[PDB]
């Protein structure tokens, strides 16, 4: 059963080669997790080293043949686009899922019953989603409880001496922006710029707007206080 | 295995001679004749054409698939080029052909190999063939058991077997056998053919398909349109007017209108209009025409001139039929009234001619019955059936099936098929044999066992031992050829062929299975022609 | 380059048992997805029967056979594309070792499966149950086996409605003894065609009985709708014409410059005369229409439609019977506009329509769609021809055949017992077309995971002693009986099943041969 310029993987063998092919994708993700987790290098192949913690630009920049790992990294960029965070978390829940799962394909259970003991499963999970959850209040005052959240998404990818300095920014950055009410909240409000010479323990945060061009004069103010805008 | 590397003569290419280029014709002409020999009669099967796109084709006719087959040695071009020469002479049996020029080129390279010069071989073939269409002549006949019974009526039921007509095909085949026997003509200095587009076919459903009629003539759809006038006329001739344009009262043009200002002209352009139509029916009168067929009707009161001359008037006939009405009453449909600046019919110029013409009561159904016209040779069907999607069935059917009737039946020349003409030349060219006794002898007796390969094949593709029917197909044929040359005999019993269907000798022309002899005698001729070819190539260059 | 012998028979086998082997896992409900590789970075994860095969290349021509035998089954039933094609794989692949190690004739394996493709339709019939085709509550659970599993599910109802008004509009259902039964023809192509309009609610979709035109009316007041219609249909524009010679006229004389002007307005109201002379109440043309021209017919007491395409015009003349006539003073009083109910111009969405409905159907309708988007008009598009299509076989045949390997079996058995009463060499050929209808319930079975073995003999004995609507399960995988929870399907997709698989399995075994040219 094959003609000319062919591939078949047939009779469970293709079971274990995506096995496997999750397999290696959830060991090079496994080792980035949490404020635990590692440092990568992504080489974009114009000579340009960019060290990230983040799965999304991970993902993006290297090139997989896998179709296994095609389908993960296309899943991951709508959980990107949705979640935007956890990317090495989905990953690593779909490989080891997997594993448990390959154990059960040896011993011969067909492929539709596990999959369909995932669905049942997954059912009684958001009941249990709905039931662990815990409600926060709608108060603005939470800032102690903003700190937590900021602590959160900054520590996992920071040596948590860098957290200190964002904590302040991040927190003050959501909280200006927002106004006291159940409106809504606009990220494109502000702004990301960045500096070169200075260390990047130094990050500050700007309440009003950053621009490069100055007033070209010896003899200009340095600094006026309090001044009408035109 | 394959024949290269001359080294002598040199030259731009290669040099084959001896037996290196007499055995590469064998080999290159058998797998060219392999294809269609598995095609070879109606039991066998379609083989596949691919091109180079990829695309491809099915198709079981050997002429389109001897043209699409890629042929790259010369021996087998020969035969690519004898097909385009079948089909430019007969039109058919180019798969049959083949398969002799195929065994006759094995059978004479077993004589290369017995020391047995190919020249011989060809003059030898030669003097064979000569013979071979003479032993034709006793076997061809002219049409015959046509009378007092009829081997016709099984062409027509095994065609007809695999439509809903083959139930009562037995009594349908002699519609399609009697018909066409008597619809016989005449066209142009003595061709003595019979009409292809003759004898009509209309469908009706009122009951089951037993009750369909064969009319001795032409069957038109249609009503005397008043019951005062007579049903039946023509007693001894009758004049049929076959008209297009309309007897109606006439109007003008459809976008114009008639906006009477003058009181006087109201009265002028009234009768005037039907003043027009109104000699235009005197004309038809005068003209002697018992019977008018007109496509676009007849006004009430143009018709009531008929009435009161017993002229039969009719209204909306098929303009399809006129035409072929008027071409058997040696009319001519006028599609509007004129010649110059007059009008009128020509008295009886395009009128026809007709013995009679009566309406005959169809039990629910009414039609006028046209017989025995000045020259047609043509009838009509009037077909009953279980529905018109039956209706539609028989029709198409009976097209199929009287096509292969009436084809062979063209030629007044026939020769039996299923195996006949091969086998019986087999006994005569044995016995010929020793009527020379020097060298050909044993060229012509393998010859003439090289006939034996188109029945042989011809029973492996129905599913039937080939070892068994041709060993039984040559032995009738030599028991009848004994008692035939002496004049005596108590029962002669030749002429049977291969019966495939049910597996068992029989009679072809009883059977039906007939071929005219124009197509067996130029194929032993085209088949020879193109072998000798073959055996004539003592040397190849290949650059 | 040549495929001589036996050789030719084993690659058109070996070709069509590969075709069916990929979408084995395709036919069911809880069919597994296939994945495939493109010569790119690309994948295709969808499991549709047609799409997947579509995508792979093939090489041996027969393999292509099988590709166009799913175009024609697309054509003919909207479902059920991989259960013809792997029931005509698994007949040749039956036929195999009678073919070549039982050396039976392909000829005596051919004139046996006639015999077993007329014995597999008259059981067909049989194992056959009649429904009720003018219940409308019957009718929206059966087409509602194409609904589900579809974003239409919700809709299901309404889904049912444009499927059942349509058909009924479109089909003439007619019989008797003199002028025969056209045996209920139906047209989904031609005359059904539908047109989608963006915005609104399904709820406001309704199927309309002739033509739509989104062209406009050109003055906006003018009368909307007319009780017995007069409808002129030309392709030529509303303007003043010129003649096709060589035209100049010279103006000397003062007084005769401002009579010229005065013609030329004159003869663009000829122009309009000569379609008044038959009292048009409608004026449809293909090009444009002049500032005057509307003026001379909105006095006229016409309706005026502009911009109208020719090859909606044509529609137009078979549901009106009015002959496009190009010159005006050609125009014939023989087509007439009659069997138009309604002009009305109701705006549709924020854009003036023209609405050509009538109160009866003149063998055509346009459906009017709205959805919430395009991309939501096109899911009911291709849903709506499904839900037409299940409709059209029950509409074509009264009676109802269970599914999930019901009738499957129930033609195999009863294969096997005629196999005991048909003496001659095309009993063994003939005992393999049964072997193959037990195919398609067995791979159900190893698509739900139980044991192909035993739950085929299991199932087996059920139609031997008990009923033959005992079938299997989609959901749990158990066998059960059909009665309980229908999935039962209309006739007509068993018929074309088993009928078209013959044509298509006797095809590729009358070829013994196949060589390369052009």
């Amino acid at each position: 059963l094959l003609n000319p310029k062919a591939e078949s993987l047939r009779r469970d063998a293709a079971l274990k080669v995506n096995v496997t092919s999750a397999e290696g994708l959830q060991s090079v993700l496994e080792t980035n997790l949490g404020p635990k987790g590692t440092l990568k290098m992504l080489v974009d192949g114009a000579g340009n080293i960019k060290l990230t913690k983040d799965g999304k630009v991970l993902l993006t920049e290297m090139q997989i043949q896998s179709p296994t790992a095609v389908l993960i990294a296309r899943a991951a960029a709508a959980q990107d686009e949705i979640t935007g965070d956890g990317t090495t978390t989905v990953v690593c829940l779909v490989g080891e899922l997997l594993r448990q799962a390959h154990r059960f394909i040896q011993e011969g259970v067909h492929p539709r019953i596990i999959t369909d003991g995932f669905e049942i499963a997954r059912k009684e999970s958001m009941k249990f989603l709905d039931e662990f959850k815990i409600s926060k209040t709608n108060l603005s005052n939470d800032r102690e409880f903003l700190l937590q959240v900021a602590r959160s998404s900054l520590l996992t990818k920071v040596d948590a001496d860098l957290t200190e300095v964002l904590t302040p920014i991040v927190t003050d950055a959501v909280l200006s922006v927002y106004d006291a009410q159940a409106d809504n909240l606009d990220l494109h409000m502000v702004e990301i710029m960045q500096m070169q010479h200075l260390s990047p323990k130094d990050t500050t945060f700007i309440k009003g707007l950053v621009l490069d061009h100055g007033g070209r004069h010896p003899d200009m103010p340095t600094r006026v206080k309090n001044a009408y805008v035109l | 295995f394959n024949n290269s590397r001359s080294d002598t003569l040199f030259l731009g290419g290669e040099k084959i001679s001896g037996d290196d280029i007499r055995n590469q014709n064998v080999l290159a002409t058998m797998a060219v004749a392999n294809v269609v020999k598995s095609s070879l009669g109606p039991v066998g099967l379609d083989k596949m054409l691919v091109d180079d796109i990829g695309d491809f084709t099915v198709t079981n006719d050997g002429a389109t698939i001897l043209s699409l087959l890629d042929v790259q040695h010369p021996a087998g071009k020969i035969l690519v080029e004898l097909a385009q020469q079948q089909d430019r002479e007969i039109g058919d049996g180019t798969t049959s052909v083949v398969i002799i020029a195929s065994e006759l080129l094995k059978r004479a390279n077993e004589l290369v190999k017995n020391k047995i010069h190919p020249t011989t071989i060809i003059t030898g073939f030669r003097v064979a063939l000569r013979e071979a269409i003479r032993f034709i002549n006793e076997v061809l006949s002219t049409s015959v058991d046509t009378l007092g019974k009829e081997t016709l009526i099984n062409i027509a039921k095994t065609s007809m077997s695999s439509k809903i007509i083959g139930a009562d095909s037995d009594f349908f085949s002699n519609m399609v056998v009697d018909a066409l026997l008597a619809v016989k003509t005449q066209n142009s200095k003595g061709e003595i053919k019979y009409p292809v587009k003759a004898v009509n076919v209309l469908k009706a459903h009122g009951k089951s398909a037993t009750e369909s009629l064969l009319v001795p003539g032409y069957a038109l759809n249609c009503t005397v349109a008043s019951q005062a006038m007579p049903k039946r006329i023509a007693g001894g001739n009758v004049k049929i007017a076959c008209l297009d344009l309309n007897l109606q009262k006439a109007r003008m043009a459809m976008g114009v209108q008639i906006n009477i200002d003058d009181p006087e002209q109201l009265e002028q352009i009234r009768k005037r209009e039907a003043g027009i139509v109104l000699e235009r029916v005197k004309k038809i009168i005068d003209a002697g025409a018992q019977v008018v067929l007109t496509t676009k009707g007849i006004d009430d009161l143009c018709l009531k001139e008929f009435v009161e001359a017993k002229i039969m008037g009719v209204r909306r006939c098929k303009k399809e039929d006129l035409r072929r009405i008027a071409r058997a009453t040696g009319a001519t449909l006028v599609s509007s009234m004129s010649n110059l600046e007059g009008e009128e019919t020509f008295e009886s110029s395009y009128l026809g001619l007709c013995d009679e013409v009566v309406q005959a009561k169809f039990s629910d159904d009414e039609c006028i019955l046209i017989k025995g016209t000045s020259k047609h040779s043509s009838s009509s069907i009037i077909l009953r059936g279980a529905n018109d999607y039956s209706l539609d069935e028989m029709e198409r059917s009976l097209h199929d099936s009287l096509s292969v009737v009436k084809r062979t039946l063209e030629s007044g020349n026939v020769v039996p098929g299923g195996g006949c003409v091969e086998a019986a030349l087999n006994i005569y060219l044995d016995n010929f044999a020793t009527t020379v006794g020097s060298r050909e002898q044993l060229a012509i007796a393998e010859f003439a066992a090289a006939l034996l390969i188109i029945p042989k094949t011809l029973a492996v593709n129905a599913a039937k031992d080939s070892s068994e029917l041709v060993a039984k197909l040559r032995s009738y044929h030599a028991a009848s050829q004994m008692a035939k040359p002496e004049d005596v005999k108590r029962r002669s019993y030749r002429n049977y062929g291969l019966d495939l269907i049910r597996g068992k000798i029989v009679d072809e022309i009883h059977a039906g299975v007939l071929e005219p002899t124009i197509s067996k005698v130029k194929s032993l001729k085209s088949a020879l022609e193109a072998c000798v070819a073959i055996l004539r190539i003592d040397t190849m260059i290949t650059v | 380059e040549r495929t001589t012998g036996r050789q030719a028979q084993i690659s058109n086998i070996t070709a069509a048992k590969a075709v069916a082997d990929v979408i084995r896992t395709c036919l069911g409900p809880k069919a597994m997805l296939k994945m495939l590789l493109d010569p790119m970075g690309g994948l295709v994860l969808t499991n549709d029967g047609h799409a997947i095969l579509r995508e792979i290349d093939v090489a041996h021509p027969a393999a292509k056979s099988m590709l166009e035998l799913s175009r024609t089954q697309d054509e003919e039933v909207g479902d059920g594309t991989t259960t013809v094609i792997i029931l005509a794989g698994e007949i040749l692949a039956q036929c195999a070792p009678y073919l070549i190690e039982k050396n039976i004739h392909p000829v005596i394996i051919i004139q046996a499966l006639k015999k077993a493709l007329t014995d597999a339709l008259e059981v067909i019939k049989q194992v056959s149950k009649p429904v009720d085709v003018e219940n409308d509550a019957a009718m929206k659970k059966l087409i509602q086996a194409s609904i589900g599993t579809k974003y239409v599910i919700h809709w299901s109802e309404k889904m049912c409605e444009l499927a059942l008004d349509a058909v009924k509009t479109v089909r003439k259902d007619l019989g008797q003894t003199v002028e025969g039964e056209p045996n209920f023809e139906i047209d989904i192509k031609r005359y059904v065609r539908v047109e989608k309009i963006p915005g609104g609610d399904v709820l406001d979709s309704r199927v309309l009985k002739g033509v739509l035109l989104n062209k406009d009316v050109v003055h906006p007041k003018m009368s909307r709708h007319i009780e017995n219609p007069r409808v002129v249909l030309l392709d030529c524009p509303l303007e003043y014409k010129k003649g096709e010679s060589q035209t100049n006229i010279e103006i000397e004389k003062e007084e005769d410059w401002n009579r010229i002007l005065q013609i030329e307005e004159e003869q663009v109201q000829l122009m309009c005369e000569q379609i008044l002379a038959v009292r048009p109440t409608l004026v449809i043309t293909e090009k444009g229409v002049s500032d005057l021209a509307q003026h001379y017919l909105l006095k006229g007491g016409c309706s005026v439609l502009r911009r109208v395409k020719k090859s909606d015009n044509n529609r137009i003349a078979r549901v009106t019977g009015a002959t496009i006539v190009n010159r005006v003073e050609d125009l014939k009083e023989s087509d007439v506009g009659t069997n138009c109910g309604l002009f009305k111009v109701e705006m549709i969405g924020d854009e003036y329509f023209s609405f050509l409905d009538n109160c009866k159907e003149p063998k055509a309708c346009t459906i009017m769609l709205r959805g919430g988007s395009k991309d939501i008009l096109n899911e009911i598009d291709r849903n709506l021809q499904d839900a037409m299509a299940v409709a059209r076989n029950v509409m074509l045949s009264p009676s109802l055949s269970p599914g999930g390997g019901a009738t499957e079996m129930a033609v195999s058995v009863k294969l096997a017992e005629k196999a005991k009463q048909l003496e001659g060499i095309q009993q063994w050929p003939y005992q393999a077309v049964a072997d193959a209808m037990e195919c398609i319930p067995r791979t159900l079975i190893q698509n739900a995971g139980g044991d192909p073995i035993r739950l085929l003999s299991q199932l087996r004995a059920k139609h031997a002693q008990g009923n033959f609507t005992t079938g299997i399960d989609g959901d749990k995988g158990k066998i059960v009986d059909m009665v309980s929870y229908g999935i039962w399907e209309p006739e007509v997709i068993k018929q074309q099943s088993v009928k078209t698989a013959i044509e298509s399995a006797c095809l590729l075994l009358r070829v013994d041969d196949i060589v390369s040219g052009v």
